């Protein structure tokens, strides 16, 4: 019997709180499809393999070669527009500056390899990872490899240099030191925090960044969302091209057979059955794919999604960009979609604390601006409530609400007046 | 006496070739690890189609019998291979137990292990064979062997029941059942899976 | 225009039709056969076996003529199953198997697949997918009593089932065994044929089984071979296997009993040639959408075509290699050539500047109308900015501007209903 | 050309009904795509045969066009949900979604009707005229390092 | 009344899956939708075409 996972009976009561007094910066690899292998079939070509004979039969069932190569075309041409929306939403190739002067973070393994498609490192796992003529035929994306590259690299260098402003108007420089602490702000995080840890804070994102080129280099299971992509036209398109060779009740599945052993009023019977299963065989794979492309445009509006909140900006929207407090993520291009990296911050080793809603002082409330009182045992604290960092109590650390009777769990102290 | 038959008795189905591909096949097949009679000669049961084998050194077994009475009454097909060609008659005359009318057709063309398969197919008698150095004693040697195709004959002939003409030989009786076929670069058959062996083979 | 029922066209690309390299040869290849069959030796036998103990002839390793057979007016029938008789002369066969028997003229009835009679339970059975021809005639020079057929059985024979079972059939328990007697019957009896008799006449009985095996053929046609080409997209038939491609010599390792080779998608892939064991490769003849890239006819008359996925060397010929016309073919032979990774272009002039995407093409190529002509380039993907980073400069917005933007959302299709019965049965 | 979204929601319902109207001029193989032909020309015990042909080639012609509208109808179903939300969100608020309610920081957004559709006016703020500063991360003023509210 | 939609994919499921039974009674133009009657009422010939 499967395990929903360990029991934990969470230690609560009515005056416990538990503080975090240290922290992980955490990178979680998301993976997303973003478009198909563009296809197109001549049904005439497919039905009949260059016969006049049977191509004047086709001609009876009237518009359905002309209805099924009009549905391939819609679906050829919203590939290129679920692959444009997700990687063009920046409108200048922002370009990388030459010193790498980022306060001790080292992008070196996700941004161009200059000796190369202009591939990251990242970006040449990603690739080396992921994996007939009856008048089926596959078509060229409109944008290139390269292309993309060029495109993930300069949604990379304005994320870098200028933070979120590179969406929002002109992109303007911001030193990298000064951007994070925007973003540990963005969480409720003070921004001291950032600076007197910088160094640790650097270490534990370059050290991360490297355990996802060991992940991504060990093991193939992460990339399975894209890999399935490939794998279902492969086998939508070899199911297809099996079912030239049933019978569906005609002496031959070999066209030139009927039309060289039988005249042509015994001829044109069999061949009917062939154009009526090839024909159902063909609207068959059209319907499947019609369902599948609304799949794929489903995830590639997603991934437009995640594009604009969590790269061209910072979002709030709960476990959207990565589990853990969300600080930015850098997207990277692979075979029909696209990996984003998303850093966040994750909070660590808690201790109890003692803790009350209000402190009365002089027959008055007092509450914190921001955070929460607590206690270590014997002195009584406030601090920011994602990370500890006790201060004296002071007028100027709380405010004031009415006489103390009426709060319920309240409890006495000083409060310093500077 | 006995052995089992590991893999060997796989044939090329067809005069086609295929390449660097995995194709199924529905034919008469010796099912994988059944249990092969063994020699030190006795008449014996047909069935649908025989593997036959034998380990060579001195060339004992020179032919074969074939029919339901053998020995006139009826049609049998006779195979002889001696000095410098094999040789093949229908006859429905008489014949002693040991080497020394109506032959409706005719036709003519340890250290080692030869393999043959005898099957009723269209024409309705077909002959195929491999011949290779061995180092394994009085035993069927693992490991695998795919079987060209000799000889075609339309000759019609109705079989319950064979004979060697003459040590160590092996038997064993084929089965209707579906294999998969490991065609490499060069078009050879080179592994096979045994669709009804085990449930990890039908997967 | 004529693609899309309009006599206005939008700027745009638009597929209108599949070119496809036609053949200029056509090659017909045989083993060359010197031997006729014997035909002879059975519509003109001596004497024709009984329907209970029918005769069967392999035929084989000749040329045959079958339209002489199907032109013998004396034949009252010559039907055909799964070939039609004046096609014969065009096949050839891996076997022939013709079996001779007669019957009284009105039995010939029975002599076909899957029917019901006494000669279809008892005497002569085709399977219910059977490919031959059946021939029949009166004889009454055979007109006599030894012409016997099968009465009773214990079951109905199988296809191409034979039975000389000269038993006394115990429709009962009863073992009279050697003497006739109640529920205890000879099963046999025979026709009593004189001129006096007109479907109780005498009537001989040719039926013809052909055999399509996989194997080298072995009954041809008349039809003589020709000389063989290579490197071009002819027609072909080699023993009467059919169809059009790209030959060329090949390096296939075929073992010396595989007659043809097949692909991954099972397509037939290579074949031994009849006459001299060479392996040939077969290629399909080239084959990519056509699709015109055009300006607003409201602007101009000029188009460029691209043949989706061809090579620029193997279009030039559509004068005849094509579904052409001859202004059409100033878009093969004549104005500008452009290969690109989409296919070959046809045209439009390439240029070395970077513009934004007009008309896309596929693979990073776009097209437009500009100083006039068609031009065709790489897109620009936006103008590069080197942003001004360093670790102490900051850049601040001094002012701003207000902005409103447009955004358009589909809501609601029409609500259409349709009656099916009235729709299908009106 | 700036409607060419909801232009699209009419071109193709037209050509949906216009394909599946034509359809019914089709042989299909039977003697006449007219069904009164088939019944003036021909006994019962024949027409049934070239009825059946009609019927199944109909019938097929249907079942096409009711599937395309199901897969079609899903896709409008999704643009529905979008802008029921972008209402919600957008007009009925101020949205801090990146690129959610137009370029730009979203300020307020303005309905109007349209024909089988909706259109929003965005109305958002972008910065516009930067200047070059020198900059640091704290000010040490006597020791303490001071960092701004 | 409040709980429409779950009960809403109860009945969608239930409905089509009638609808697939029921189908096997329809004759599709063939003389029964029985297939032993087919099987015993004709000879091959004709039986493999209903
Ligand atoms: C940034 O990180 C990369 C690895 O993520 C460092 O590259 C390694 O550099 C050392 C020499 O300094 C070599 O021994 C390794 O083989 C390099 N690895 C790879 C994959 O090339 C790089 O030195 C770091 N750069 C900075 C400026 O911190
Ligand atoms: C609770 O926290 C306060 C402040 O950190 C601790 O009080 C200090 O204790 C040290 C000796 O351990 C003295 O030198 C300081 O002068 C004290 N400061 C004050 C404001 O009195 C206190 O020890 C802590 N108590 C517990 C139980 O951990
Ligand atoms: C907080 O301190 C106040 C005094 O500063 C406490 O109020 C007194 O409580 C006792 C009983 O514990 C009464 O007898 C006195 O009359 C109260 N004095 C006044 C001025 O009201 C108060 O109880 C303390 N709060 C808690 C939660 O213990
Ligand atoms: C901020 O930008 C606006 C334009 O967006 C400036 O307004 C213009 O000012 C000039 C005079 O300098 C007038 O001729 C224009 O008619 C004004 N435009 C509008 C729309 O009123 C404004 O001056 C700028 N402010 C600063 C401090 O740079
Ligand atoms: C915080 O955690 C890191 C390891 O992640 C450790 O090296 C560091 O010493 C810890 N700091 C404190 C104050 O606990
Ligand atoms: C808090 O303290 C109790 C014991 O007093 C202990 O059981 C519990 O695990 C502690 N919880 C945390 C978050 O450390
Ligand atoms: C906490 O709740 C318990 C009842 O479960 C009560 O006895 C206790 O006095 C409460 N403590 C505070 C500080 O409110
Ligand atoms: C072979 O057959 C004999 C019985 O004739 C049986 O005892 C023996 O176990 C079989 N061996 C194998 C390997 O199946
Ligand atoms: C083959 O011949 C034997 C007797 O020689 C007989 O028992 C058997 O039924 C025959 N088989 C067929 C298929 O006729
Ligand atoms: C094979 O054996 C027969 C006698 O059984 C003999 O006549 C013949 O010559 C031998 N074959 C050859 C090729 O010599
Ligand atoms: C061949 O068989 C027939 C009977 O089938 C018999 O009459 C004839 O005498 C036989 N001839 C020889 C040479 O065995
Ligand atoms: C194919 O056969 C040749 C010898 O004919 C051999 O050299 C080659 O290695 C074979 N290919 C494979 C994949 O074994
Ligand atoms: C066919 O004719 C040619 C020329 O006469 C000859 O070389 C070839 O060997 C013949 N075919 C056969 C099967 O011998
Ligand atoms: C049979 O003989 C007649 C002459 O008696 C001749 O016209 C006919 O062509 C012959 N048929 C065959 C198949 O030999
Ligand atoms: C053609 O369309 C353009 C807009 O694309 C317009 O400016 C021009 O006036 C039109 N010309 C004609 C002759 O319709
Ligand atoms: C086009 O065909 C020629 C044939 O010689 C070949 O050399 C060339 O590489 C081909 N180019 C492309 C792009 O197919
Ligand atoms: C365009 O580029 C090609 C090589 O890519 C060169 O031969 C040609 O001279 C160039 N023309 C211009 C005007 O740059
Ligand atoms: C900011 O100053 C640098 C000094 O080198 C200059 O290159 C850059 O163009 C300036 N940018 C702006 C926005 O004024």
């Amino acid at each position: 019997t499967m395990s929903l996972g360990a029991e934990n009976s969470v230690a609560y009561s009515n005056n416990s709180i538990a503080i975090p007094t240290n922290f992980t910066i955490s990178v979680t690899t998301e993976i997303l499809p973003v478009s198909m292998t563009k296809t197109s079939v001549d049904c005439t070509m497919y039905i009949c393999g260059d016969s006049t004979e049977c191509s004047n039969l086709l001609l009876q069932y009237g518009s359905f070669c002309t209805q099924l190569n009009r549905a391939l075309t819609g679906i050829a041409v919203e590939q290129d527009k679920n692959t444009q929306e997700v990687f063009a939403q920046v409108k200048q190739i922002y370009k990388t500056p030459p010193i790498k002067d980022f306060g001790g973070f080292n992008f070196s393994q996700i941004l161009p390899d200059p000796s190369k498609s202009k591939r990251s490192f990242i970006e040449d796992l990603l690739f080396n990872k992921v994996t007939k003529f009856n008048g089926l035929t596959v078509l060229p994306p409109l944008l290139t490899d390269e292309m993309i590259a060029q495109y993930t690299s300069a949604l990379l260098a304005g994320t870098i240099t200028s933070g979120w402003t590179f969406g929002a108007g002109a992109a303007l420089q911001i030193p990298f030191a000064m951007q994070m602490a925007y973003r540990f702000n963005g969480i409720g995080v003070t921004q001291n925090v950032l600076y007197e840890n910088q160094k640790l804070i650097a270490n534990q994102f370059n050290s991360a960044i490297g355990k996802i080129q060991d992940s991504l280099s060990s093991t193939a299971s992460a990339l399975g969302k894209l890999q399935n992509v490939v794998n279902q036209n492969a086998q939508a398109l070899n199911t297809l091209v099996k079912q030239l060779s049933s019978n569906f009740g005609a002496i031959s599945s070999v066209l030139n057979d009927i039309l060289s052993r039988l005249d042509k009023v015994e001829a044109e019977v069999q061949i009917d059955r062939l154009i009526t299963g090839r024909l159902q065989s063909l609207q068959t794979y059209v319907t499947q794919q019609l369902i599948r492309a609304a799949e794929i445009r489903a995830s590639a509006n997603l991934a437009a999604t995640k594009m604009s909140e969590c790269v061209l900006g910072q979002s709030k929207r709960v476990d959207f960009c990565g589990k853990g407090y969300h600080l930015m993520s850098f997207p990277q291009s692979a075979p029909h979609g696209v990996v984003f990296l998303h850093v966040t911050y994750v909070p660590a080793q808690e201790k109890n604390f003692t803790t009350a809603p209000a402190i009365c002082h002089d027959g008055k409330a007092h509450f914190p601006r921001e955070g929460v009182f607590v206690s270590n045992g014997t002195h009584w604290f406030v601090t920011q409530r994602n990370f500890y960092e006790p201060q004296i109590i002071t007028t100027d650390n709380t405010f004031v609400s009415g006489n103390c009777d009426v709060v319920i769990g309240i409890v006495n102290n000083t409060v310093y007046d500077p | 006496a006995y052995t089992n038959s590991f893999t060997r008795g796989v044939y090329y189905p067809d005069k086609v070739f295929r390449s660097s591909v995995l194709h199924s096949t529905q034919d008469l097949f010796l099912p994988f690890f059944s249990n092969v009679t063994w020699f030190h000669n006795p008449v014996l049961p047909f069935n649908d189609g025989v593997y036959f084998a034998s380990t060579e050194k001195s060339n004992i077994i020179r032919g074969w019998i074939f029919g339901t009475t053998l020995d006139s009454k009826t049609q049998s097909l006779l195979i002889v291979n001696n000095a410098t060609n094999v040789v093949i008659k229908v006859c429905e005359f008489q014949f002693c137990n040991d080497p020394f009318n109506n032959c409706t057709f005719e036709y003519v063309s340890f250290k080692n292990l030869r393999e043959f398969v005898f099957k009723n197919i269209d024409g309705y008698f077909k002959i195929y064979s491999k011949h290779t150095p061995i180092n394994l004693v009085r035993d069927l040697p693992q490991g695998f062997s795919a079987l060209e195709p000799l000889v075609d004959l339309p000759i019609g002939i109705n079989i319950t029941r064979f004979q060697t003409l003459l040590a160590a030989y092996y038997v064993g009786y084929l089965q209707p059942r579906t294999f998969l076929l490991k065609y490499n670069e060069n078009g050879t058959i080179t592994d096979a899976v045994d669709c009804a062996l085990d449930p990890l083979s039908e997967t | 225009k004529c693609t899309l029922k309009s006599f206005t066209v939008e700027k745009g690309i638009y597929q209108t039709s599949n070119f496809r390299v036609q053949p200029t040869e056509s090659i017909v290849r045989f083993p060359n056969i010197t031997n006729l069959c014997p035909f002879g030796e059975v519509f003109n036998a001596t004497r024709f076996a009984s329907v209970y103990a029918w005769n069967r002839k392999r035929i084989s390793n000749c040329v045959a003529d079958y339209s002489v057979l199907y032109n013998s007016a004396s034949f009252s029938t010559f039907k055909c199953y799964g070939v039609s008789p004046t096609k014969l002369n065009d096949l050839c066969f891996t076997n022939v198997y013709a079996d001779s028997f007669v019957i009284r003229g009105d039995e010939v009835r029975q002599i076909a697949p899957g029917q019901t009679g006494k000669i279809a339970d008892y005497n002569y059975k085709l399977p219910d997918d059977f490919t031959g021809c059946v021939i029949a005639w009166n004889s009454n020079n055979l007109d006599n009593y030894n012409y016997r057929y099968r009465l009773f059985r214990k079951s109905n024979l199988k296809p191409f089932e034979r039975d000389i079972s000269t038993e006394i059939y115990q429709a009962g328990s009863k073992p009279c065994n050697g003497v006739e007697g109640f529920n205890c019957y000879f099963p046999l009896q025979s026709y009593g044929f004189q001129p006096t008799n007109v479907g109780y006449q005498p009537y001989r009985v040719v039926v013809l089984s052909f055999e399509l095996l996989h194997a080298p053929a072995t009954v041809c046609g008349p039809k003589k071979s020709t000389n063989l080409v290579k490197n071009k997209c002819v027609n072909f038939n080699f023993n009467g296997l059919t169809g059009t491609g790209v030959l060329t010599e090949s390096n296939k390792k075929f073992l010396p009993f595989q007659q043809f080779g097949r692909d991954i998608a099972d397509t037939t892939d290579a074949v031994r040639d009849p006459q001299t064991l060479e392996i040939l490769d077969i290629t399909p003849c080239s084959f990519g959408g056509v699709s015109v890239i055009t300006p607003g006819t409201n602007t101009s008359n000029q188009v460029a075509v691209l043949y989706q996925g061809v090579n620029c060397t193997e279009v030039p010929v559509a004068i005849h290699a094509d579904q052409l016309t001859p202004t059409w073919r100033v878009y093969s032979t004549g104005s500008n050539v452009f290969q690109t990774r989409a296919g070959c272009l046809i045209g439009a002039e390439h240029v070395n500047n970077s513009y934004e995407c007009d008309i896309p093409i596929g693979a990073g190529i776009c097209a437009s109308y500009q100083t006039q002509s068609i031009i065709a380039y790489t897109m620009s993907l936006g103008a590069e900015n080197s942003v001004a980073y360093s670790n102490n400069s900051i850049a601040i917005p001094t002012n701003f501007t207000i902005s409103v933007t447009t955004e358009i959302l589909p809501v609601s299709m029409t609500k259409t209903s349709v009656d099916c019965t009235m729709y299908i049965c009106g």
